């Protein structure tokens, strides 16, 4: 699995698709990682790839 | 979650 870092959204206008990652406070675009808006209305909390590098623990947590 | 700019079509 690539690093997804390439994904976060750092642009104050952008109006793409994105989710915030619970674990680190970045946004990342939701196509980038794979996330349909539809899945996205059942997510609680989304763990991102680098996340989920740092704490194996973690997973992203649904609804 | 807390997303943005969704299509929401
Ligand atoms: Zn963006
Ligand atoms: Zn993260
Ligand atoms: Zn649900």
């Amino acid at each position: 699995q690539e690093d997804q870092a390439y994904c976060i959204c750092r642009s104050s206008d952008c109006s793409r698709f994105m989710i915030g990652c619970d674990g680190c406070e970045e946004w990342y675009h939701g196509d980038c990682i794979g996330i349909t808006e539809k899945e996205a209305k059942h997510i609680k909390q989304y763990y991102c790839r680098r996340c989920k590098k740092e704490n194996p623990e973690l997973q992203t947590i649904f609804r | 979650a807390r997303t943005k700019q969704t299509a929401r079509k």
